[PDB]
Parts: structure tokens; C-alpha cells; sequence
């Protein structure tokens, strides 16, 4: 069993942090933020063995043709924002809004991400990421690709909604 | 069922002229398709347009492909169109 994932967010929001945390389990610190490629890991959740083929996604600017095959064939998304940078949580709005223009549907599989929680500081609001996810009817959670925090949680959490809507 | 497919097959046939010192003169489209490509930002599409030209008086068919970037969160500027074929039929 697969489920097919794609994160999405700003550059250096953390995509490829939080991808490389939940693989190999460790934080990179300084990943070429050009490179795009999808990743395989077996993992079990909640009883079940399973494959998660995650698309890491990088260059929103120029065409892709993985991007383009993981947009059409992707299960889940994980729309992720910095909470120490605004700007990526104001870009949520369009990459949700081309998530659901591609799937031409509202209902699909999708958890906000609120990365780099583990710093001492925030400039976006929790409150103003949990009442944005509950206006769109999806889970909010917050990580840290450098703590490990909540990366497990946010991946498995989309599996569990990729499972809802089976 | 796009808006600007006359647009496009004009921009064609104006930027076959341009590049291959040429004056057709646009007349027409016969045919056209559309692969729309929704992206994380952008929207991608490749036209396939089949356009009615004359060429110094005479009326040929050709097959054009058009590739267009395009935004929908913030007008013009990082939108983009180019002839990427245009052959005669
Ligand atoms: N403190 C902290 N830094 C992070 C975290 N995730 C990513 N970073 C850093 O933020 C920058 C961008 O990370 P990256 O994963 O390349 O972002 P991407 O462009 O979305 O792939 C890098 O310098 C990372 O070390 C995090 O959870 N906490
Ligand atoms: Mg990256």
C-alpha cells in the first residue's frame, strides 16, 4: 500500500527539512533549495505497513514535470508555512487554492503545516494558523524539522486523512 | 474554449515572421486544443492550434504549439507565451 504525498509552502519554509527528518531521520541544515525528487519510506501506521512516496517540491517558477504527475496522482498535501516568516502563511491561500483547482474539488487531503517551532520566537499567530485550518475544514500542526517535533505526526496525520476520504 | 485562442494563433503566426523573415498574414483558426497544467503556483498550458495564413496571397494551414505561464494570484509580469512549433499542413 501506497499513499502518494507532495509538500508544498515558500521556499525556506522547511519542505525538504521535514521531508529529510521523516526519511532519514536527521536535520539538514543547508539543502539546496533548487533540488525537487520524490522519496520512499516504509513506515507503519496505526497498525499498518505502509509506503509513503513524498514529493518534495522546489522552483514553483519554472515547469515540472514530476510536479506536474504529483499534482495530478498525489493523494495528500502538506501546505507548509514558517511561523517566524508571514509572508509563506499568506502564500497558504493560492497553493491551497491550486491544490483544489487541480483536483477540481474542496475535499482533498491536506494538513497545515506550521514549521520551526522550535525557535524562541514567532511572528505568525497560532491562533490566526488553527482558525485558518478550521475555515478550511483541515488539521493544523506545528513542527520543527530541527527538534523532530510533530514531523511524524504532520505526515501520519495527512495518511490518516488520505485514509478518511477512501 | 479559451477566450484568446486568436490571440495566441496571431502571436504565432506574428512570431514565425519575426524569427524566420516571414509575412504571413493570419486569417484564421480551424482547430485548437488545449493541455492545461495546474502548478503549486503557475498555470502551464500548451496550445495546439491549427490557424488558416496567407503567404504572399495564397492560403496554407499550419499546426502551432503555444506555451503559456500564467498566474492567478497577481497580474501579468511573471506570465510568459512562446512558439514552441509552427509547421506547415
Ligand atoms: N530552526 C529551524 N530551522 C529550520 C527548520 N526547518 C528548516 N530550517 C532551516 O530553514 C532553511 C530552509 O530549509 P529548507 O528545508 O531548505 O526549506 P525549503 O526551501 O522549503 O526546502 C534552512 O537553513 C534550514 O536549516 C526548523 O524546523 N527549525
Ligand atoms: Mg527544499
Amino acid at each position: 500500500t501506497e499513499y502518494k504525498l507532495v509538500v508544498v509552502g515558500a521556499g525556506g519554509v522547511g519542505k525538504s527539512a521535514l521531508t529529510i527528518q521523516l526519511i532519514q531521520n536527521h536535520f539538514v541544515d543547508e539543502y539546496d533549495p533548487t533540488i525537487e525528487d520524490s522519496y520512499r519510506k516504509q513506515v507503519v501506521i496505526d497498525g499498518e505497513t505502509c509506503l509513503l512516496d513524498i514529493l518534495d517540491t522546489a522552483g514553483q517558477e519554472e515547469y515540472s514535470a514530476m510536479r506536474d504527475q504529483y499534482m495530478r496522482t498525489g493523494e495528500g498535501f502538506l501546505c507548509v508555512f514558517a511561523i517566524n516568516n508571514t509572508k509563506s502563511f499568506e502564500d497558504i491561500h493560492h497553493y491551497r487554492e491550486q491544490i483544489k483547482r487541480v483536483k477540481d474539488s474542496e475535499d482533498v487531503p491536506m494538513v497545515l503545516v506550521g514549521n520551526k517551532c522550535d525557535l524562541p520566537s514567532r511572528t505568525v499567530d497560532t491562533k490566526q494558523a488553527q482558525d485558518l485550518a478550521r475555515s478550511y475544514g483541515i488539521p493544523f500542526i506545528e513542527t520543527s524539522a530541527k527538534t523532530r517535533q510533530g514531523v511524524d505526526d504532520a505526515f501520519y496525520t495527512l495518511v490518516r486523512e488520505i485514509r478518511k476520504h477512501k | 474554449n479559451s477566450l484568446e485562442i486568436e490571440e495566441l494563433a496571431r502571436f504565432a503566426v506574428d512570431e514565425h515572421n519575426k524569427k524566420e523573415n516571414a509575412l504571413l498574414e493570419f486569417v484564421r483558426v480551424v482547430k485548437a486544443k488545449e493541455q492545461h497544467s495546474i502548478d503549486i503556483w503557475y498555470d502551464f498550458t500548451m496550445y495546439y492550434l491549427t490557424l488558416e495564413a496567407k503567404d504572399g496571397g495564397k492560403k496554407k494551414l499550419y499546426e502551432a504549439k503555444v506555451w503559456v505561464k500564467k498566474l492567478n494570484n497577481s497580474h501579468t509580469y511573471k506570465n510568459f507565451k512562446e512558439l514552441q512549433e509552427f509547421k506547415p499542413v
